[PDB]
Formats: structure tokens, sequence, C-alpha cells
RNA sequence: GUCUCGAGCCCUAGACAGCCGGGAGGUGAGCUUAGAAGCAGCUACCCUCUAAGAAAAGCGUAACAGCUUACCGGCCGAGGU
């Protein structure tokens, strides 16, 4: 049900199209808060128990897009 | 004997405190 | 070298001279198993393949000799099947066993019928489109099978277009 | 084709082959695009579950789907390369 991971980065970065190359070329940005809130949404879709695995899972689009976190 | 083969003895141990020929060996133990 | 070839409850293996026979529950099936210094014989429970030599030649028959027991094995208890069907495109082809032997007519439009001899014991059955060849020797079974497929060999034509043939489908 | 001799590596903690089962998730990665989801192209190629399982080696589809490869487990059992 809820909509894919690509997606939901997009609406808290402010940017649409990724790069021509990831992590070559930064484009969006995050904060752990940000990808904190992400990592509540799924449960089902993640196959992590902990939380904290739950953030790593997530955190493999993003810098393979150009989305630094701070 | 090949390091990873004994190191993996070694985890199988722990998580019975707490390959079948891996496991049979880990039992022994 | 020496292998021992366990022979099944169901069986009975009598030999002499060169030539072996097996007999079960299916039928009988005897052959010749003949070659440089290689020893084949019936001790009791048992069936012994043996040599002096141990040289690649020697070896390669001795495995040879070994599968082709165990398959005597196999045929005169559980037997030897080989699957066909029938396929045509614009030509309805009749398959039938006239006799001792399968007569394949109309083929390809053909108005002499093509025909092939059964070899041995072994039992053409045919059911509409499917055909069993069946018997305890898989050596007659088998070329018996190949023979029908054979049968509608055709060398002047592109095969890809013109496909019409029965064929193996299922192999023991 | 076959005979002989040497060297390296693997192997009963199960080798080589074969057969069976698994070959999973975030996600059909991003860019490119009407679309491209392992596999037209460009960049990247990251992490969970786990005993394995590639941001996919090879076919396959218009794209999917579909079939196997990697990799893991089992059966087998002695040498193998
Ligand atoms: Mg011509």
């Amino acid at each position: 049900g809820v909509p894919p991971t690509a997606e939901l980065i997009k609406d808290e970065a402010g940017f649409e199209t990724g790069s021509g190359e990831p992590q070559e070329d930064f484009v969006a940005d995050l904060s752990v808060d940000q990808v904190k809130q992400i990592a509540e949404q799924k449960h089902p879709d993640l196959l992590s128990y902990d939380l904290t695995n739950a953030a790593k899972e997530v955190v493999g689009t993003c810098t393979s897009l150009g989305v630094t976190i701070e | 004997i090949p390091e990873w083969k004994q190191e993996e003895v070694d985890a199988i141990v722990e998580m019975i405190e707490s390959r079948n020929t891996l496991l049979e060996r880990a039992l022994d133990d | 070298p020496r292998v021992e070839l366990e022979i099944p409850e169901d069986v009975d293996a009598e030999q002499d001279h060169l030539d072996i026979t097996v007999e079960g529950d299916n039928g009988s099936v005897t052959r010749r198993l003949w070659y440089p210094d290689i020893d084949v014989s019936v001790d009791g429970d048992t069936v012994v393949i043996e040599s002096d030599e141990d040289n690649a030649k020697t070896m390669s028959t001795i495995g040879t000799f070994q599968s082709h027991i165990e398959n005597m094995f196999h045929g005169v208890t559980e037997g030897w099947e080989y699957g066909m069907e029938v396929f045509y495109s614009h030509f309805p082809m009749q398959v039938n066993v006239e006799g001792d032997e399968v007569v394949i007519e109309n083929f390809l439009g053909e108005k002499a019928p093509r025909r092939t001899t059964i070899h041995g014991d072994t039992d053409v059955e045919i059911d509409g489109e499917e055909l069993t060849v069946s018997g305890p020797d898989i050596e007659a079974v088998g070329q018996t099978a190949a023979d029908i497929e054979q049968l509608t060999r055709i060398n002047d034509k592109d095969v890809r277009v013109f496909q019409d043939g029965v064929y193996i489908t299922r192999k023991p």
C-alpha cells in the first residue's frame, strides 16, 4: 500500500529528477531525523526487525542519487 | 582446514549456548 | 579391478561362456559380454566383472559391462519404456502396427506406406496420437523407438517447415 | 588414441560431476524514456533478511513474463582439478 522509497525521499527533499551521476553529482539533501520518519512508515515492506536496520535500508538509495546527509 | 569453516563452527557453538557437518561439529562441542 | 553387482530379489541371472541371461517377472534378456581379459561370472547372488588389466581401454568396457547388466536387471523387472507423439500439419498420417512391424501410411501425402520391423519382443502400443514402446531389452526398445522416429526422415526439404513425423517424447 | 613422469591447488569439517530444493527483500535501483522493471544506453553498483542469492553472468519479451548463471543447502561418497 505504501508508495515506493524513491518517492518518499523526493517529498522532503524538494527535488524531483535525480542525477546523471550518483554521488558524483550531489542533488538533494537529508538529515538523521528526516530518515528516522521514513523508517517508521515501511514495516511489511522491510525485512528488518530493529528500526536501526530499517534506516540502513532506506539509506541505500539516498547516497546513490546525490542525497547528502547531515 | 579453511578459516571460514573454523570461524563458522564458533558462531554456531555461540548460538547453541545462548552445513549439517558444521552443526554436528558444534554439537560435539 | 573388480566390480560386484548384487542381483535384485525379483531377478534370476544364469551365465554360460561369454553370454549372460537375466530373467525376471517382466521377461528375460541374454547378452554377449566379450572383451579381452574381462571375466564376467555369477557368484551365487552377485554378478562379478573383473580383470587383471587396469588400463583406460579395459576400464572403459568394465564400466560399460556394469551399466549393461544393471539395465537388464531393470528391464526384467520394471521394464523399459519410450513415449512417442505423432505430429502432422496438412496430411493426416495413419500410424498402425501391422503384424510384427509398425506401418505409417499417407506420410506427407505419400501413396506408398513406410514401414519398419520391431526388434525382439518389443511391444509397440498405440493410443490415437500417442505411442509407447516397451520391453525388457533396452537395446531392442531403444532402437525400435529410434527406428520409428527415423522412419519419417526427410532429406530433400527444409525440416523446419516440413515437421510431420513421429517423435520420441519420453525416455526412461 | 594410449602408456610413463613431474609440479600447483582442492578434498570425509565431503572435493569434481550429476540430481533435488533455495535462488529472497527495501525496489519495477537513478539517470535516459510513452516505456525500459538483471540484461537498448549513461552513472553508480550501495544495505536488510540469511545458510546462500549480483544495482545481475547468459538466453528470452515491444516492455513485462518466462529459463537458467552466479552464490547456499541437501542427496551421493573418493579421489579430484
Ligand atoms: Mg531444393
